[PDB]
């Protein structure tokens, strides 16, 4: 992708790679609220199971 | 207009300029690096993991150094004190495994934009990743890029 | 994860300049949801999903 931008177009291309950044940090409000409720449901589901 | 009146301000993330202890943008750029490495660090540690951070700054090892201190990096690559072309890989291995022996599970290496060996050959983060991978560590490159 | 990506793109957009292109290499092996949503949230020119 970089070479196409640098050679087919005249653009000085700078790559940014997130790597482990994309798995680290605290869960966003949506993930905290939803993961929590899912945990609660998973327990009930497991108990209600037949 | 016979006598030019010219004043200079150092607007540089590098922190390369002489005579000034710090240039405009240097600490902010350092903050962006820290911002990212903080995410990497903010996970519960895994048994055989490694992380490589490709940091910007073409002419000076200040960002690399300061990131090293600020993040508790195992090893850093700076143009001012480059390792031997002959045994940098073997010294990298030593340092890392020493810390891993002492309890460290979050092996972090910082590679500057201008990173080189004592024979002027550049040191890519991919080169560094390969070294740590052959030590049995699942290595992940993080290139800051224009974020800095 | 989508948030981490957008945090980087936001920092990239927060600057000046001609002859400049920027590549955001995104983690996500099977799906293109992260690429598509980051692309949408940050109005990216082209996405490879």
């Amino acid at each position: 992708v970089k070479d196409v931008l640098v050679n087919r177009l005249g653009l000085d291309t700078r790559v940014t790679t997130l790597g482990h950044v994309q798995r680290g940090g605290t869960a966003v409000a949506f993930d905290r609220i939803y993961a929590t409720l899912q945990g609660v449901e998973a327990v009930n589901a497991v108990l209600e199971c037949d | 207009h016979r006598n030019l009146t010219i004043v200079g301000l150092v607007g540089s993330i590098d922190n390369d300029m002489c005579g000034t202890d710090s240039t405009i943008g240097a600490y902010s750029s350092l903050e962006r690096i820290i911002e990212l490495v903080d995410y990497i660090d903010a996970t519960a540690a895994s048994h055989s993991r490694a992380f490589v951070v490709e940091v910007m700054g073409r002419h000076c090892g200040w960002l690399g150094l300061m990131s090293g201190i600020a993040t508790g990096a195992d090893y850093i690559f700076i143009p001012e004190r480059p390792p031997s072309e002959s045994n940098w890989k073997d010294d990298l291995k030593k340092v890392c495994l020493r810390h891993r022996e002492k309890g460290r599970r979050k092996t972090t290496v910082i590679v500057a934009e201008g990173a080189i060996d004592d024979q002027l050959n550049p040191i890519t983060s991919e080169e560094v990743k390969d070294v740590l991978v052959e030590i049995g560590l699942d290595t992940r490159i993080t290139r800051l890029g224009h974020v800095q | 994860s989508l948030d981490r990506i957008c945090r980087a793109i936001d920092y990239i957009d927060a600057t000046a300049s001609h002859s400049r292109a920027f590549i955001v290499e995104v983690m996500g092996r099977h799906c293109g949801w992260l690429g598509l949503l980051a692309g949408l949230a940050t109005s990216a020119d082209y996405i490879l999903i």
